[PDB]
């Protein structure tokens, strides 16, 4: 179902394998590295089970600091192979660019499980230029570049926010408005496991 | 505007579109650089223990075969002893390309004692020309130079023209970032060129036409009362 899903939720808790396979998997996760916003610590990242999320297909995982390095063992525990690496330079309205060095850009690492085909390999380059709208948020030309990469195709996005929410996607976050499911696939499999719509332990 | 879609329109990257003095910092470095030394050498046949004294600060620019539309891989990479010329307390910049180099490269960092402070990005435009290695995903159009520390004003970004195919020289930008951290007087190139020779800096390289370097020649730049400047101050 193509219009916008999303479930607020602990995603270290929420059983994923009601979801299906996704084409696509992006994770913005809240890494431990003085922050306004709660964190997971290394063990709880490592131990999500992204494994269960794809079969064939790609995942974009952005990543700062040390988990440059942290996200990058991830990756590679989960299955993923990092096969390119975005860059997002920030500017401002003006087109200019906004601890040893002053932080320019944001990078997002690209892993491949499996052998996807169809995918459209080559459309976009690994540089974003676009302004920072919003503090903390990931600019929207990410969406564009994974749609033209995989048109049509199930997405699912890990710790977004509800500006995040998109067609063909399902969006998953402690700080989303309650659970909006309309794939049927995915509402009659999240009814059996959670007849009373709670999703403790 | 979406950058990004209009370069799938177009053919013109993102970076196409992007748009105090220190200077007297710059005359400070000028003043202390050592002259240059440069020593033509087989880094694979050669025995690095002989380039002395230890670093502070080591720039190491492997041929790699991606550059290529004698060239190194990372097995032979990660086989270089760099840990047994670095200082204590040093520096390393990598170049590690835009392929499996992002993640050999660490691996070497970490191999030789360092852990990575930044990732500096080289972002080229192709405003005057508006590949695809089988795993990429995207048109690559950076390389990263990683930065590594061990022991105890400039941005991570270095914006340029795609040089001509064929051209593998890495931005002379790298070298006004380097220097501008102040971090010690000896300098190494590891993999230089005639091209890149450059004040206050040893190259060592395999396509050198020439050598001046003597280990006790280039040691006496350091000794007493110089052992200890960041090449940002004045001379002593
Ligand atoms: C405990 N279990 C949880 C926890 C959980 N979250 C914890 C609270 C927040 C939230 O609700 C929403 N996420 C963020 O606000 C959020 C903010 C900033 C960032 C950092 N980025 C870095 C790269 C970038 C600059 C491009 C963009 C920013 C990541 C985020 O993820 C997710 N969600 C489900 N389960």
């Amino acid at each position: 179902l193509f219009p916008p899903q999303w479930i607020c939720c602990d995603i270290r808790y929420l059983d994923v394998s009601i979801l299906g396979k996704f084409a696509v998997v992006m994770a913005d996760p809240p890494w431990d590295i003085e922050l306004p916003y709660g964190t997971l610590t290394d063990d709880e990242m490592r131990r999500l089970n992204i494994p269960v999320l794809q079969d064939d297909g790609f995942l974009f995982l952005w990543v700062t600091g040390r988990a440059m390095e942290l996200g990058r063992e991830c990756l590679n525990l989960w299955g993923y192979e990092r096969v390119d690496e975005i860059i997002w330079v920030k500017t401002n309205q003006l087109q200019r660019i906004i601890h040893w060095l002053n932080h320019g850009k944001e990078h997002c690492l690209v892993g491949v499980k499996g052998n996807p085909q169809g995918f459209n390999q080559g459309l976009d380059c690994d540089v974003i230029v676009a302004e920072v709208r919003s503090t903390s948020h990931k600019p929207d030309e990410i969406y564009g570049m994974i749609e033209r990469l995989s048109p049509g195709t199930r997405k699912i996005e890990l710790f977004g926010r509800p500006h995040n929410v998109q067609p063909n996607w399902i969006t998953l976050g402690n700080q989303l408005d309650g659970i909006h499911l309309l794939d049927p696939d995915v509402v009659a499999r999240f009814k059996q496991r959670y007849p009373d719509g709670i999703i403790s332990k | 505007n979406d950058y990004c879609q209009h370069f799938v329109d177009t053919g013109h990257r993102p970076q196409n579109f992007i748009r105090e003095l220190i200077r007297l910092k710059d005359e400070l470095i000028a003043k202390s650089n050592t002259p240059p030394m440069y020593l033509q050498a087989d880094i694979e046949a050669f025995d690095i223990r002989e380039l002395t004294p230890k670093f502070d600060v080591i720039l190491l620019e492997p041929p790699l075969e991606e550059y290529y539309r004698k060239c190194w891989t990372w097995d032979d990479i990660m086989k270089l002893e760099i840990d047994e010329i670095a200082a204590p307390r040093s520096f390393i910049f990598l170049w590690c390309g835009s392929g499996e180099g992002l993640d050999l490269g660490r691996v070497c960092l970490r191999k030789w004692g360092y852990r990575r402070c930044e990732d500096i990005c080289w972002i080229k435009t192709n405003k005057n020309n508006p590949t695809l290695d089988p795993k990429a995903v995207f048109q690559r159009t950076k390389e990263h130079c990683l930065m590594g520390i061990k022991g105890t004003v400039d941005i991570d970004l270095i914006i340029t023209e795609e040089p001509e195919i064929g051209n593998i020289e890495k931005p002379v930008e790298i070298f006004h970032i380097i220097e501008h951290f102040c971090l010690g007087r000896r300098r190494l190139h590891l993999f230089g060129r005639d091209s890149t020779i450059r004040p206050g800096w040893l190259t060592v390289g395999p396509t050198l036409t020439n050598s001046n370097y003597n280990a006790e020649t280039y040691a006496s730049y350091f000794s007493a009362p110089n052992s200890y400047l960041t090449g940002c101050t004045e001379e002593i």
